[PDB]
């Protein structure tokens, strides 16, 4: 015949370190376009304001 | 003031002061001179939009 009684006390410090990383994106609207541009006139007369 | 209704005189149609585009079969006053403009669509994008 037995009887055994038993007591316990943990301690416990966990240190987490986490990196993390997105990119995000949309399939419509994924690029932007922007175009450097010159006008040349080659003719005989001026032209105003053009567009 | 035009045969045709169009809008160029009988008299601007004639004599040729006139909208030089108006095709020659329609200087004459009794063929009417009109545009028939269609869009045609060549292709079509369609983008998902999607993140």
């Amino acid at each position: 015949n037995s009887s055994t009684v038993a007591i316990d006390h943990s301690l416990s410090l966990a240190g987490e370190r986490t990196w993390a990383e997105t990119m995000g994106l949309n399939t419509a609207d994924t690029a932007r376009l922007n175009a450097n541009i010159r006008y040349v006139n080659t003719g005989t007369a001026p032209i105003y304001n053009v567009l | 003031w035009s045969t045709a209704s169009d809008p160029y005189s009988d008299f601007e149609k004639v004599t040729g002061r006139i909208d030089k585009n108006v095709s020659p079969e329609a200087r004459h006053p009794l063929v009417a001179a009109y545009p028939i403009v269609h869009v045609d669509m060549e292709n079509i994008i369609l983008s998902k939009n999607e993140d």
